[PDB]
């Protein structure tokens, strides 16, 4: 029904793999938000089957490895490292807290639902979200539950609801209702709510994937294509645009970089629904979340290719095939290093 | 065959003195008609 | 206009194959539901379907015509043809050939025919079809009474003497003037004698004698 | 759907529950899985089992579905006892006996439903058409136990005011009214009506039987019972002429009608005439000579072939004795005249026992007898359907003996059985056992005349073989022939001076045949064939042998007294109720055959057997 | 001869039991009697306002048992006479 | 319907079911 074009690209000087190693079998055909994390020059990664490793970030050598399985563990949600502890979610409604130095189990708690979300840590609390539309905050110390907020869950999507983004004592959250809200983190008290999605035949339209917080303004988009800038402390709208995109977007340089639901790449301004440029040649070729690495825009897709794009005008910088299995997860970059985990269970340093 | 034109005639029953017959149902009652029209093969039953 | 189609249908109705009359009528119904002859075509289809022993379609056409023309100068023609349709559905060629008495078969069609003819006679007392409907009602009424008679005989043979009494009493209420009632009366006398209910047996003997000859 | 996840499952593993789901679109099926899940847990005493949510989620780009269910489990509760009260009809002993359980048994919701249905079923036998029974469970959590109360209201007795039949355009009303057990003017019994339904199905005259019990609008305590049937077109006229110059005139015709003009009588008229064979048969029977079930019938026949001639008559009387059991007996006579008989060893052994002295290898001969016989039998039949049984079994035991004054003195007994056992609840998967045995013998030094011998093989018994080829073959003596200038290796007067084997089957006085067939659904064909097309897989075996064959005199030939030479085959078959009658199409392969056997793997014939 | 031929049990008429028959008293209305016993299956259609309650059973190849209760009412619907034939003569 | 004829020296035959 659709074809995927393969543009001709005049490649950058030397695209190359720095190292690679396998980590179990891989996510395979399961959709998830599981991705590696870098901390203290150690790359933390896991296989869905339950094998969790810490690798040496410079050459792929193993440093530490455990298995959390006894059914399989069914681990998901992504590796979060707080410096003190490593937090991992699951589809068995379990939350694991492992030590960062030597990863034995520090604690595990039941959270009443699949943790198809990235855990985050702020102000001494571990903020998680589950598939029942439940926002829950755990005690960082021992895994105790501190509070919950219960939102409705329409029979719509499998999109993971984003991790809460906390600023000034309260976090922005949202869910597959087409609504976003701000909740006070000290008590779990709801501060304000607003609806972003607008639909007619709404029963066939998914609502919401990831809020981005800047000083005084919160940016968020809905599945149905509503891109909105809101007042940080209220439901007051700063501006809206209608544009279709699901995946995590980059806000920086007073620029917004989006990946459209048609796999278009777009650069917008921050003061309105104003387009600066688009790269349409990737249309309908499934794209993953973008990152900015060494000043270049780095994207990839399910074919197994990575692409480098000129951050100022959309011009292609490079195209390279790395792994024939494809990339179904979020690419990451930190501390000058660009890391990616393939659909199959191999972690690469590029 | 025009069997309906060879049907036996109908005739009602009477009660002996002192007896009453069951109450007659009002269903399947045939009104008295003039009988002036044609019947059977003598009647043109084609559309008008 | 398609004058050759109406004219051909009429010629095929006068003589020829009934399928050719139907073909010509369909050449109008499928294409000219609004024309000056649409109602005549529908009436011709009803007639042609009856004549060719195609009955489920004559009935469908009857219901269409009546729903389309609740009031019509010749609506009683259609009611009459409906009664003929239900009468026609009573017989069978194989049962007829060997001289089989079909009166003990399913009677539901006979009652439907009866109801439609009764409605015709009462609704249009001055219809030219009254005499024929009257003779049919007499015939059909007797045909219906025979069914109850045959059931009564079966039960008399088994010995369900209560069923025999209620079956005949029902005959007495609904068909006082038919032959089957006079033939049935001794069956009630017997039912009232196999059971020790002598007052009723004597009452039946008296009503039998009063009307005997 | 990539994955179904059950959250909070601690009593069981995920796979155990998934094993019972129809989902492996989610539409409609999900509700069936949720109801199965509730019953699954309730049957194990989980009185507090609850389904909290049923999220259904779309994957990105609508490339899949993710299904997750949230389950809350409780503990296991014990049932302490059951109390029954209310407006009972007085039949307290039957209700208490059905209700009684072993105290402390694990709570099971299904048994509660059973008790409710058993009480309604019980009350339906005494005329209580519309009882009200409602279970009132109570949970005592402190002890992890439950207690049940039942609210019973027997209601009124109902009577049948009339029984009416609709949809019978050909069958005589008396026929539908014979196969009834509910009488008018008497109290209703639900089981008696169901028996009537089964009997109408067993007549074999209808495609379907529907029932209803409509309340009488004019009275609170009367019911009008109505049956609706759809008559099957059965019985076909056959006529034809096969003229040609090789055979001249060839005539065949007959009538094979199981229900004659719908009057309840069965008639079989068959015959044919050609230059070499003559055949005629007339068979007439009345299933109800008397109103209470005594039947009568009989047959006349004639045939010949140019070499033999035969003809005869028989009359059979029969009657039911215990609803599922019936008896038959009758008398008859047959004339058998033979000429130009071939010089066979088995035939002449028989003739010698009869006092005959034919000249060796001399076909210029004749022999004839007049034999009067008596026949009898017993039948068991509890099948649910006339053409595609699903349950029950049928046993047909028959035989006949000669009587004094006859030329022959012999007896014959046969046994024909079949059993259908369902595998699945929809009665589409069924296993069929089919068996036959038989034996005959003589008296006073004589043996059963060869024209009564048993044969097996063909579409009616053992598939994959040529008809009437299973068993011992003819052995010929080596005198004169006017055919040698049509001959046989053992028949030629000049080319054969000793005994030898041929392929002519002679049959024998004993046989056994058995097979197993598996009946399967036909999802490849439209549903309008559901009641007309059936397929099966099968495995057949059988054997025929000759009692007292003398192996000491013919040592260079196989010993026909050994019954162990079992023939085996298997294959596939199709059954179809065509507009013109049942047809059987089959293909089978042998597993084991013996020297002299002749195979035939592709077969087609009419059925109406077994 | 026929004693060996199966004869299904035959039931006829309404059901009676002493528990209910013993409850009828003169002075009851037709509605009270019909309630207590049930709708009659037989009555005299030939004018006289009277009801016939007949309990008949014919088990196969057994004899016939029958209890007959006859209730005669006046023109006002009030029961005036009760007859009883506990068994055949 | 429910009737069959054939002619095919000759093999003329037909069937008529009730």
């Amino acid at each position: 029904v659709k074809m995927s074009p393969l543009p001709t690209v005049e490649n950058q000087f030397t695209p190359t793999t720095a190292w690679s190693t396998s980590v179990g079998s891989g996510i395979g055909n399961f959709y998830s938000n599981l991705h590696p994390a870098l901390a203290d020059n150690v790359v933390y990664a896991a296989d869905r089957a339950g094998l969790v490793k810490a690798l040496n970030a410079d050459d792929g050598k193993e440093i530490w490895s455990v298995s959390l399985a006894e059914e399989p563990a069914l681990l998901s949600g992504g590796v979060t490292v707080s410096g003190g502890h490593v937090y991992i979610g699951s589809e068995k409604a379990q939350v694991y807290a492992l030590n960062t130095s030597d990863g034995t189990v520090a604690w595990q708690t039941k959270v009443a639902g699949e943790a198809l979300s990235r855990p985050v840590v702020s102000d001494g609390l571990v903020l998680i979200h589950t598939s029942n539309g439940q926002l829950q905050a755990l005690n960082e110390a021992d895994g105790a539950v501190k509070w919950t907020v219960n939102l409705d869950m329409p029979s719509l999507s499998l999109r993971g609801e984003s991790a809460p983004t906390t600023a000034f004592g309260a976090a922005v959250v949202g869910g597959d209702n087409g609504r976003v809200s701000a909740v006070l983190m000290e008590q779990g008290q709801m501060i304000w709510q607003q609806r972003i999605s607008q639909a007619t035949g709404s029963t066939e339209i998914d609502r919401l994937s990831t809020p981005v917080v800047v000083n005084g303004v919160v940016f968020a988009l809905a599945y149905n294509g509503n891109l909105t800038a809101l007042d940080l402390r209220s439901g007051q709208i700063m501006w809206k645009r209608e544009l279709g995109s699901v995946n995590d977007f980059i806000v920086d340089g007073n620029r917004i970089y989006l990946v459209d639901q048609n796999d278009r790449v777009m650069a917008l301004t921050i003061d309105g629904g104003v387009t600066l440029w688009t790269q349409s040649d990737l249309l309908h070729r499934l794209l993953t979340s973008p990152v900015l690495y060494n000043g270049n825009l780095v994207v990839g897709d399910s074919e197994g290719y990575l692409h480098w794009i000129n951050v100022e005008d959309g011009r292609f910088v490079a195209q390279q095939k790395v792994d024939s299995s494809g990339f179904q997860t979020e690419p990451v970059a930190a501390d000058g290093k660009l890391l990616i985990q393939a659909k199959d269970g191999t972690v690469y340093s590029i | 065959d025009e069997a309906y034109l060879e049907a036996a005639p109908l005739a009602e029953l009477h009660a002996p003195a002192g007896m009453i017959l069951p109450v007659t149902s009002g269903d399947y009652a045939i009104p008295v008609t003039n009988g002036s029209g044609a019947v059977g093969k003598a009647l043109d039953i084609r559309p008008p | 206009p398609p004058n050759e189609i109406y004219a051909t249908a009429q010629q095929k109705l006068q003589d020829g194959n009934w399928r050719q009359a139907i073909t010509q009528l369909e050449a109008l119904d499928n294409r000219y539901p609004f024309g000056p002859y649409s109602q005549q075509v529908q009436l011709d289809l009803i007639y042609a379907y009856y004549k060719n022993a195609d009955l489920p379609l004559a009935q469908a056409a009857i219901d269409r015509f009546i729903r389309l023309n609740p009031t019509h100068p010749n609506i009683d023609y259609v009611m009459y043809m409906r009664g003929l349709t239900n009468m026609a559905l009573d017989d069978s060629a194989l049962q007829g050939f060997f001289g089989v008495d079909r009166s003990d078969r399913d009677p539901q069609h006979a009652r439907a025919a009866f109801s439609d003819f009764s409605k015709l006679v009462r609704g249009y007392p001055n219809s030219q079809y009254t005499t024929d409907a009257t003779k049919r009602l007499v015939f059909l009424k007797d045909r219906l009474a025979k069914y109850e008679y045959s059931v009564a005989e079966y039960y008399t043979e088994r010995g369900a003497w209560v069923a025999v009494v209620n079956r005949v009493e029902g005959m007495l209420r609904d068909y006082p003037d038919t032959q089957a009632t006079r033939d049935a009366l001794p069956l009630m006398e017997n039912a009232y004698r196999q059971m020790q209910m002598n007052a009723q047996a004597e009452k039946v003997a008296k009503i039998i004698a009063a009307n005997s000859s | 759907i990539q994955q179904i996840n059950i959250v909070g499952n601690h009593a069981f593993t995920t796979d155990e529950l998934i094993s019972h789901f129809q989902l492996r679109y989610q539409k409609q099926k999900l509700a069936g899985d949720l109801e199965t899940l509730r019953s699954y847990y309730l049957d194990r005493g989980y009185a507090r089992f609850n389904i909290d949510s049923t999220q259904v989620s779309l994957t990105p780009d609508k490339k899949g579905i993710y299904v997750t269910v949230n389950i809350t489990e409780g503990d296991q509760y014990k049932l302490s006892g059951v109390e029954v009260s209310g407006n009972l009809a007085g039949h307290s002993a039957e209700i208490e006996q059905l209700t009684k359980i072993e105290p402390g048994e694990l709570y099971n919701g299904t048994k509660v439903t059973k008790m409710e249905d058993d009480i309604k079923k019980l009350l339906g036998r005494y005329g209580y058409a519309y009882p009200r029974v409602q279970s009132m469970p109570e949970i005592n959590d402190a002890d992890k136990t439950v207690k049940l109360r039942v609210n019973v209201d027997a209601g009124n007795r109902f009577y049948v005011r009339k029984i009416r039949f609709e949809g019978n355009d050909t069958s005589k009303d008396a026929v539908l009214r014979r196969e009834m057990r509910q009488m008018e003017g008497a109290w209703l019994g639900s089981d008696l009506v169901d028996q009537g339904k089964e009997r109408l199905n067993r007549l074999g005259f209808f495609e379907t039987v529907d029932t209803d019990t409509q309340r009488v609008p004019g009275s609170p305590d009367q019911v009008d019972v109505v049956y609706k049937v759809k008559e099957r077109n059965t019985g076909c006229f056959n006529f034809g002429i096969g003229y040609g110059t090789e055979s001249g005139v060839s005539f065949q015709a007959g009538v094979q009608q199981d229900n004659w003009l719908g009057t309840g009588y069965a008639v079989g008229i068959n015959g044919t005439k050609n230059d070499y064979q003559t055949y005629a048969e007339l068979s007439v029977t009345n299933p109800y000579f008397t109103v209470d079930g005594v039947s009568l019938g009989g047959r006349l026949f004639y045939n010949d072939f140019q070499t033999n001639k035969s003809y005869g008559t028989d009359v059979t009387l029969g009657f039911p004795i215990n609803e599922y059991n019936s008896l038959r007996a009758g008398l008859g006579y047959v004339h058998n005249s033979l000429s130009n008989m071939q010089p066979q060893v088995a035939m002449w052994r028989y003739l010698y026992s009869m006092g005959e002295h034919p000249s060796t290898s001399d076909q210029d001969n004749s022999f004839k007898t007049d034999d009067f016989t008596f026949n009898y039998g017993w039948t068991y039949n509890k099948l649910d359907r006339g053409y595609f049984p699903t349950d029950g079994s049928r046993v047909n035991l028959t035989g006949k003996v000669t009587i004094p004054g006859s030329d022959n003195e012999y007896y014959k007994v046969t046994l024909d059985t079949a059993t259908y056992v369902p595998i699945d609840d929809d009665h589409k998967w069924v296993v069929l056992g089919r068996t036959r045995w038989g034996y005959g013998d003589g008296l006073g030094g004589k043996e059963m005349p060869f024209y009564e011998n048993f044969y097996a093989g063909g579409s009616s018994t053992v598939r994959g073989f040529q008809s009437n080829t299973i068993g011992p073959k003819a052995v010929y003596f080596p005198q004169a022939s006017n055919y040698d200038p049509y001959d046989y290796e053992c028949a030629t007067q000049d080319g054969a001076k000793d005994l030898c084997k041929s392929d002519d089957a002679v049959g024998g006085n004993a046989m056994a045949v058995a097979s197993l067939e598996f009946i399967t659904p036909t999802p490849f064909i439209s549903d309008k064939y559901a009641n007309s097309v059936r397929t099966s897989f099968f495995w057949d075996m059988g054997t025929v042998w000759d009692t007292n064959w003398d192996s000491s005199q013919y040592s260079g030939y196989p010993d026909y007294s050994d019954p162990s030479n079992i023939r085996m085959s298997a294959g596939i078959a199709l059954q179809w109720m065509s507009p013109l009658g049942p047809l059987v199409f089959s293909y089978a392969q042998p597993f084991k055959k013996y020297d002299g056997d002749k195979a035939e793997q592709f077969q087609f014939n009419i059925g109406k057997t077994w | 001869l026929e004693r060996v031929v199966y004869r299904p049990d035959i039931n006829q008429g309404n059901y009676l039991t002493a528990n209910d028959v013993s409850k009828i008293r003169v002075g009851m209305t037709q509605q009270q009697v019909a309630y207590a016993l049930g709708t009659p299956l037989m009555s005299d259609p030939f004018g006289t306002n009277t009801w016939f309650y007949v309990f008949r059973q014919q088990p196969g190849h057994e004899g016939v048992t029958q209890q007959t209760l006859t209730l005669t009412f006046n023109s006002s619907g009030v029961l005036t006479n009760i007859d009883n034939k506990p068994a055949l003569s | 319907d429910n009737v069959r004829f054939g002619l095919e020296a000759v093999n003329a035959n037909f069937r008529y079911c009730f």
